[PDB]
């Protein structure tokens, strides 16, 4: 249940 | 917004752009 | 916003851009 | 914002940009 | 903001940019 | 801000840029 | 139950 | 349940 | 439950 | 539950 | 709201909850 | 709100909760 | 709010909670 | 708020909590 | 706030908590 | 012409 | 023409 | 024309 | 036309 | 036209 | 309002009164 | 308002009265 | 307001009265 | 306000009265 | 206000009255 | 293509 | 393409 | 392309 | 492209 | 492209 954000 | 119950049971991403509440 | 219950049970990202509350 | 309960049970990132509350 | 309860149970990053409260 | 309860249970980073409270 | 965001 | 942010 | 931020 | 910030 | 004329001629209670005008 | 004329001719209670005008 | 005329002719209680005007 | 005319003709109590005007 | 005319004609109590004007 | 409110 | 409020 | 408030 | 407040 | 406040 | 392209090719007068966006 | 392109090619008058954005 | 491009190509008058952004 | 590009190409008058940003 | 680019190419008058930024 | 406003 | 305002 | 304001 | 303001 | 202000 992790979160990864890339722009 | 009142009495909101945010329990996804996992990963949560909330992106709110210029709300007027 | 009142009585908000944010319990995702995991990773949480909140991005709020210029709210007016 | 009143009575907010932020308990993700994990990693928490809050990015708030120019709020007016 | 009143009665905020920030207990992520992990790592916490709060980035707030020019709030007006 | 009143009655804020910041207890992440881990690492805490608060970056606040020019608040007006 | 993870989240991945790419722009 | 970790968080990773990349711009 | 760690946090990693990269710009 | 550590925090790492990189600019 | 414009040109409102509130003249109940008695007791008046106005409870307005989060209006957006 | 403009040109509001509040003249109840009695007791007046106005409870406004988080208006955004 | 502009040109408000609050003349209840009695007792007046105004409770305004976090307005954004 | 502009040109407000508060003349209750009695007792007046104004409780304003964190306005942003 | 501009051109406010507070003339209750009685007792006046103004409690303002952290205004941002 | 009175008003009574009870919750 | 009075007002009474009770919570 | 009085006002009474009780919480 | 009095005002009474009780919490 | 008096005012009484009690907490 | 997003991606508005106001190019009248002449005189332009915009009068906006209390928008909530 | 985002990505507004105001190019009247002449005289421009913008009168905005109490916006909430 | 973000990414506003105000290029009237002439005279420009901006009158903004109590904005809340 | 971010990334504003004010280039009227002429005379410019900006009158801003009590902004809250 | 961030990244403002004020280049009227002429005369510039900025009158700002009690800003809260 | 001018504009004239009178109140 | 001028602008004239009169109140 | 001038601007004239009169109140 | 001048500006004239009169109150 | 001049500016004239009169009150
Ligand atoms: C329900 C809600 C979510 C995010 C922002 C606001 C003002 C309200
Ligand atoms: C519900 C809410 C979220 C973020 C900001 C505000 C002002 C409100
Ligand atoms: C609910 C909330 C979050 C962040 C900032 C404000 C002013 C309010
Ligand atoms: C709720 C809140 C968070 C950060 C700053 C302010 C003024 C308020
Ligand atoms: C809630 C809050 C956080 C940081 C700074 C201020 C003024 C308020
Ligand atoms: C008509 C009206 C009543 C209360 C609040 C608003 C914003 C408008
Ligand atoms: C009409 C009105 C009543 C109370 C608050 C606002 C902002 C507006
Ligand atoms: C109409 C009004 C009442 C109370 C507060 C505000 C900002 C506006
Ligand atoms: C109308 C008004 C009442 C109280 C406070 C403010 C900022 C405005
Ligand atoms: C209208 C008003 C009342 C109290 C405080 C402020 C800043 C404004
Ligand atoms: C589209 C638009 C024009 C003027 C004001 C707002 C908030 C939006
Ligand atoms: C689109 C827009 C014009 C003027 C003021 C605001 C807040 C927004
Ligand atoms: C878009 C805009 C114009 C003037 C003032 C604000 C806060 C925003
Ligand atoms: C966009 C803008 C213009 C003038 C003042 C503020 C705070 C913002
Ligand atoms: C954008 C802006 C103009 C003038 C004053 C402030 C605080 C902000």
């Amino acid at each position: 249940g992790s979160v990864q954000i890339v722009y | 917004c009142d009495n909101i119950k945010h329990v996804p049971g996992g990963g949560s991403v909330q992106i709110v752009y210029k709300p007027v509440c």
